[PDB]
RNA sequence: AAAGACCAGGC
DNA sequence: GTAAGCTAGTATTGACGATACTTGAG
DNA sequence: CTCAAGTATCGTAGCCTGGTCATTAC
């Protein structure tokens, strides 16, 4: 079926509807909530059962049963009160739930074991069901630890479900969960001029690999070099294998005879430091390649490992670099909380046994189990790790990493949005890394390559793309449904060769072979598009390595794409606005990971690339969804220099003053700022049309002229209008909170005197609502009894009118008070501003209205900037936005005189699919203006027609939080 | 290329006897000898644009005035001579002087 | 790296003829530049006919493209091996009565990648290793002699690592000269 | 700069500063009833000159860059040739006043 | 008090 | 008393200058 | 019977001002 008859605008409308359905179904914080939900539903039980039972012997055995968690409640009275996160914020409490486990001890009841912090809007939050306590602008995903809001930064680790080939001694390595599972094959010289030989580092014991071959059960050297499968030639490979044979014979005397090699690995394993409590046969069935059944299969896997090393040696295979994100997994709340809970669960069990072992020697006299287990160990450890930032090291024991838990910012809703979507590569000494600080081509579609910090964390902290998803673990077994597509068993004879067949690997474990690989993969992918295989299953066909890799584990980065061959199923459908589930269930869309995307030809978003030539398998939804949430909304963002886009999307949008909250009566933040009249931009990108949010933009639409103003706007200064400021442009409200606490001696009181300045205080020690407090006054009166008090005084620049006074208490007996002060500011002569293209500057002059230069309708500018700023900063997009916006706020003069005068109006400016300049200038020409964007203006002080034409138009400007009256200091 | 033992299936090392020129093969696990099919006992593989170009030498064929030069010699002529070759990819022709 | 670098200049106007300064430049470059025997070796073939005889095989074309003959390679191996058995005399007594021989064509042609005729060969042997076993002879001829016979240099000087030609003329006007000419 | 160094070689104890203090507001007040700006026309190279730029790239720069970048660092001929094309582009773009 | 830890602005 | 259960036991992102050791041989 | 040297480690590797927090009880 041709796709030409579907048409291009139909496909654009479908792309917009499909992205809108994505954002309705998933939101922007699904990657935090899904991970926490998986930890509560599954991973908690896996921790408490994988920990295992134990028996103290000076016998008494204990076993952990099933684990239950119940909703957060308050026991202030002996009533059970519902506990909401705003209660936890205002009372300086931690918002947490109780965990119960039922133990079984024999030498049986339910014991409380700790409190775990609850993520807001998760399955344990009481706000999941204009409720009292909620803001409309808020989504979940944060924690309230001791009254403060914290977030997890996702941690990147290497993928340990594959083999890693180095080249420093030419190593190939297998890793797993257990530290007793590490397996290394090395190709080196353990010594003139020895030939390079093969060595095994298993259980901290160097063994020749030929001995391990005959220990696992192989009979002949010819079938051992069949297990390696040299692919012929390559005299270095033949030299290394005959050197390893005649070096195996130089260590054991006739290892090929019955159980000689097995006795050798007995006496080689057992002589180490800390030998394992096992014979070698149970050592092989336990610690050698977990997931394989027979020793035949372990010999086959060792031959495959040696083949991989020899293929990397000859230059036919590449070494793994850890900057390619197909070798990385991403750890979020479940993966980190499991690791943190295992430490304090072990610390609880360890101080349980040495407390029981006294009273057990001491006759039964055994207590109930709630005595021998302290519950505050887990509770204190989790909250200490949240409130200090020191998590546990991923693989070092007894160590602690530091870049894990961050503070949640609430300056505008966009700063809170981008603080929840970050990713980090932690490094040892910051300042000597490889290509970690740079964009790699495997970031495409999943991490933003334009926005990143510029300090020490430049490039090490990444931002998720808009349509990016983090996968989760699949709990159903998948290996038995692989046989239905043409996969066959891995037999046990170690004598049959397997040439021509491709190997299949499920999470790194070899489970079978397949003869035809270009039918196996295409049938698995067809069964995934009809919802009888899981949607997060990654299938990669590898022609050079002759291999089929399948991944079902957690931590992979996914994104949706159109499936071209199922794309004709829209015509026959109905264009009612879709669900995402219905488009997934018909095979029109797919979720695709980084490794599968290497087998994909994707058209560049543009339907005109797709439908002018059909040599493609997929197509993007939009190219601007390659960027993060603060970079995809920037107009003409591919028209500016990259340092400027970085300035806008990482720094200046977090500092703008706009929306703050919709329920400010229960928010006692340190600083809260807000505009009087926030506006939205005139232009419409694709991401802003798809998310349908207004709080992504924080600023005003100011009319900007580009002109010199008596030398007052040099060196990146700006000139503003006095009358536009008096009518309320950029007028700001600011609320500051001053807090104090006492025990429940020092108390709150009037302090009985005027040691500072006490005018507005009542008997309780707090002022009245509506008081006008001045610098030098006393805001909170903590009268120590019989004098010698410690009150709180306003500093030398802290003013305001009292907005509210809040009195809170704790559960452990501590009182808190908070007083909020309201100020109203219009811009003064050193306040800081910036456009949406990285052109920051300071206000240097405020001009009267009748002194400004004016047009033939009487329009004067609000902001005047210098023309020396444009040839040098490389931000031409600021001229193209202003020329577009002026075209869409003007009336169409109707030279045609038809009905639909405003039908063909251009207003998008989406990145990577911007309008051309002929469309922008034709839009300006239809509105009655010159195409070049400038217009004649009269001089305001003398009245004469000025000789130069001036560029004018509306730009979205932002008022930043750096204000002049806060920078004044004197020593 | 290595060859394996006929009855034990193990690697054969050359055990050319003293009294006779046979170049036998033998096994370090069983007792079995065999005269070799091939008389090569060790074949091994080894090995497991930075030359100056001119500025202003015109070409008699093309319009390109850069023709990369090098001192070489021929098989009957003792002593060296300078050889030119024009640098355009469609040209590729070499000439003395 | 900069401590070992030296800029060499040249004279002016052989007999006042055009295109004669670059000829002196490559004359001194061809005298200096180092190319070794392993830059021409392709395979190492041990033969049985005392008993074991090594065949270093060559490439015919790169001998001609650099104007090397085989008696040259015999001389430039023999002087270096007699110096190395003379200089630093311990653990180097493998060259007691070791033998060398040269031929333009040998055509022994072990099992793979034949050139069939005039594959140039540097045969070598040993005579002091009167061994009752072949397996230790293969060790000495493939792990001591064949390493030191590959890194023998044949054309150029053994100490110069590289000697390339730069046209200079960076409109810096003799960046490391002060008063010569215009 | 020559006029100011003439004044400060023969004129006084503060006369060069007095020269600046009288010159600068005069120049601001001269420019203020005229204005100075820049439009989209200043930033739009023509179709002809852009075609010449793209033709010079696809003719000269791209076949060379697949040769001399494969050599090592001493060949910065790339920078001289792209600077020649940049000279052509600057000669085009300085036609706007 | 003193150090850690974080963030911002510059260089 | 905490040494940071015992914890590994080398078995995973840094990379250079700067100082200090176990060889042969005049 | 000592220089050099081939490792064997040590230790610093951006730096400075701001504002902030949260600081093991045994
Ligand atoms: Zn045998
Ligand atoms: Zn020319
Ligand atoms: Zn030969």
């Amino acid at each position: 079926v041709d796709l030409r008859d579907l048409g291009e605008p139909f496909l654009q409308s479908f792309c917009k509807k499909a992205a809108t359905s994505f954002f309705d179904e998933y939101g922007l914080v699904s990657h935090q909530l899904n991970s926490y939900n998986f930890f509560i539903e599954h991973g908690l039980q896996s921790v408490f059962e994988s920990s295992g039972e134990m028996l103290v012997e000076p016998y008494a055995t204990v076993k952990f049963g099933e684990v239950s968690v119940d909703k957060p409640t308050l026991y202030s009275d002996d009533k059970e009160l519902v506990f909401l996160p705003w209660h936890a914020r205002l009372q300086n409490m931690t918002y947490s739930a109780r965990m119960k486990v039922n133990v079984d001890v024999e030498v049986t009841q339910d014991i409380p074991i700790g409190r775990i912090p609850v993520m807001v809007k998760s399955v344990l939050c009481n706000t999941t069901e204009y409720r009292k306590g909620e803001c409309a602008f808020d989504q979940g995903g944060y924690f309230v630890i001791k009254g403060a809001e914290k977030v997890f930064i996702a941690q990147e680790q290497i993928c340990t479900k594959r083999l890693w080939i180095s080249n420093s001694p030419w190593t190939v390595s297998y890793r797993s969960e257990t530290k007793r599972n590490r397996f290394i094959v090395r190709l080196s010289e353990n010594q003139k001029r020895k030939e390079k030989v093969l060595t095994v580092y298993f259980l901290s014991t160097e063994i020749p690999v030929w001995v391990l071959f005959f220990a696992l059960g192989v009979a002949s050297d010819k079938e051992a070099v069949d297990l390696i499968a040299f692919d012929g030639g390559d005299a270095s490979i033949t030299n290394s294998v005959v050197a390893s044979i005649q070096e195996a014979d130089s260590v054991c005397e006739d290892f090929r005879h019955g159980r000689n090699a097995l006795a050798y690995v007995e006496q080689q394993i057992k002589g180490t430091k800390f030998p394992p409590g096992e014979s070698v046969d149970e050592c092989l069935s336990l610690y050698l390649f977990p997931g394989l059944k027979s020793l035949t299969q372990k010999a086959r896997f060792l031959g495959y490992m040696v083949k991989c090393l020899f293929s990397a040696y000859a230059g036919k295979r590449k070494c793994e670099n850890r900057d390619n994100f197909r070798n990385k997994r991403i750890e979020l709340a479940g993966e980190l909380l499991e690791r943190e809970l295992r430490v304090h669960l072990a610390h609880a069990r360890r101080t349980m046994t040495k407390a029981m072992q006294r009273h057990l020697t001491g006759d039964g006299d055994l207590k109930p189990i709630e005595h021998y287990l302290d519950a505050s160990i887990i509770t204190n450890g989790l909250s200490r790790a949240f409130s200090t930032g020191a998590w546990c090291h991923p693989f070092r024991k007894m160590e602690r990493v530091s870049g894990v838990v961050a503070n949640l910012g609430r300056a505008n809703p966009l700063q809170s949005l981008i603080d929840l979507r970050r990713t980090r590569q932690q490094v040892l000494y910051t300042g000597r890394v490889g290509d970690a600080r740079y964009p790699h081509p495997s970031h495409w579609g999943r991490l933003c390559f334009l926005s990143t910090p510029d300090g020490e964390n430049c490039g090490l902290v990444k931002n998720l793309s808009l349509l990016g998803l983090v996968s989760t673990q699949i709990m159903e077994p998948v290996v038995e449904e692989l046989f239905d597509s043409g996969m066959e068993e891995l037999m046990d004879d170690t004598s049959t060769p397997l040439s021509g067949k491709h190997k299949v690997l499920l999470n790194g474990d070899w489970v079978g072979v397949c003869s035809d690989s270009d039918y196996f993969v295409a049938d698995l992918k067809s069964r995934r598009r009809q919802s009888e295989l899981p949607r997060q299953m990654e299938i990669k066909l590898d022609k050079d390595d002759k291999e089929v890799r399948i991944f079902t584990d957690a931590g992979r980065l996914l994104r949706p794409l159109l499936v071209v061959e199922n794309l004709h199923k829209l015509k026959q459908s109905k264009p009612s606005k879709y669900t995402f589930e219905h488009l997934l269930d018909q095979g029109i869309l797919e979720l695709i990971g980084i490794e599968e995307e290497e087998d994909c030809t994707t058209a560049w978003g543009t339907k005109q690339l797709l439908k002018q030539q059909k040599s493609y398998t997929h197509c993007e939804l939009d190219l601007s969804f390659l960027l993060g949430v603060s970079c995809a909304i920037v107009p003409f963002a591919n028209h500016d220099h990259g340092r400027r886009v970085l300035y806008q999307s990482q720094k200046h949008c977090q500092q703008a003053i706009g929306f703050c909250s919709t329920n400010p009566n229960i928010r006692c933040d340190t600083l809260s700022q807000q505009l009087f009249y926030p506006q939205r931009p005139l232009f419409k990108t694709m991401a802003s049309e798809c998310l349908q949010k207004d709080v992504l933009f924080n600023g005003q639409n100011a009319i900007v002229a580009v002109n010199v103003h008596l030398g007052f706007n040099q060196e990146d200064s700006i000139v503003m209008n006095k009358a536009s400021l008096e009518r309320g442009m950029f007028r700001s409200e600011q609320i500051r909170s001053y807090k104090a606490d006492v025990d429940s001696v020092v108390q709150f009181g009037k302090t009985h005197s005027k040691i500072g300045r006490v005018d507005s205080l009542d008997d309780d020690g707090f002022p009245f609502v509506g008081a006008n407090m001045h610098s030098g006054d006393i805001v909170i009166g903590r009268c120590t009894e019989s004098g010698t008090d410690h009150s709180v005084k306003l500093k030398h620049t802290e003013r305001g009118i009292v907005q509210k006074v809040v009195l809170s208490s704790n559960d452990d007996g501590k009182n808190y008070a908070t007083v909020s002060l309201r100020q109203v500011r219009s811009p003064c002569l050193g306040d800081k501003f910036s456009s949406m293209h990285g052109q920051k500057g300071v206000l240097g002059y405020i001009e009267e209205q009748e002194n400004f230069a004016f047009t033939n309708q009487g329009i004067v500018p609000d902001i005047v900037i210098n023309p020396h700023a444009f040839p040098s900063r490389q931000t031409p997009g600021q001229l193209l936005e202003a020329a577009l916006s002026k075209g869409i706020a003007c009336p169409m003069q109707k030279k045609k005189g038809k009905s639909d005068a405003y039908s063909k109006v251009t207003r998008h400016a989406t990145p990577f699919s911007t309008p051309s300049v002929d469309d922008i200038t034709d839009q300006l020409h239809r509105a009655g203006f010159s195409r070049s964007g400038n217009e004649r203006v009269y001089n305001g002080r003398t009245g004469e027609m000025m000789r130069s034409l001036i560029f004018m138009g509306p730009n979205f400007y932002q008022r930043l939080i750096h204000m002049s009256e806060d920078k004044v200091k004197f020593r | 290329t290595m060859k394996f033992c006929r009855e034990c299936n193990n690697i054969l090392y050359p055990k050319e006897d003293r009294e006779q020129s046979i170049l036998l093969y033998a096994c370090r696990n069983c007792d079995h000898q065999e005269a070799a099919d091939d008389n090569c006992v060790y074949r091994n593989e080894v090995h497991h644009p930075t030359l100056p170009r001119t500025k202003a030498v015109r070409c008699a064929k093309c319009q390109h005035g850069e023709a990369v030069f090098f001192q070489a010699t021929a098989r009957g002529e003792e002593g060296m001579t300078l050889f030119f070759v024009c640098c355009n990819p469609n040209c590729g022709h070499r000439w003395r002087e | 790296t900069n401590d070992r670098r030296v800029i060499l200049y040249l004279n002016e106007c052989r007999c006042g003829k055009k295109y004669c300064q670059e000829n002196s430049a490559y004359t001194v470059r061809n005298k200096l530049k180092k190319v070794s025997l392993k830059d021409t070796a392709v395979e190492f073939l041990v033969e049985y006919r005392i008993c074991l005889h090594g065949h270093i095989h060559l490439n015919k074309t790169l001998l001609e493209g650099w104007n090397i003959s085989m008696q040259d390679i015999l001389q430039r191996c023999e002087d270096a091996i007699n110096s190395l058995v003379q200089k630093k005399k311990k653990k180097a007594e493998d060259f007691k009565k070791m033998n060398l021989s040269v031929s333009e064509c040998c055509s022994f042609r072990g099992p793979g990648s034949s050139k069939d005729s005039d594959m140039p060969c540097l045969m070598f042997s040993s005579y002091n290793a009167t061994d009752p076993d072949l397996e230790r002879t293969l060790d000495v001829l493939c792990n001591t002699i064949y390493p030191v016979l590959l890194e023998t240099v044949i054309k150029g000087d053994p100490r110069i690592a590289s000697a390339n030609i730069i046209w200079n003329s960076p409109e810096t006007t003799t960046w490391i000269r002060s008063l010569h000419a215009s | 700069n020559g006029i100011v160094t003439g004044i400060m070689v023969e004129k006084g104890p503060k006369e060069a500063l007095a020269f600046f203090d009288s010159l600068q507001p005069l120049l601001m007040e001269h420019l203020d009833p005229q204005g100075f700006s820049l439009s989209l026309e200043d930033l739009s190279m023509s179709r002809e000159d852009m075609g010449v730029i793209h033709n010079l790239i696809v003719r000269e720069i791209s076949p060379m860059v697949s040769r001399l970048r494969l050599s090592y660092e001493d060949e910065l001929q790339l920078e001289n040739s792209i600077q020649k094309v940049k000279e052509v582009a600057a000669n085009f773009m300085l036609k706007s006043y």
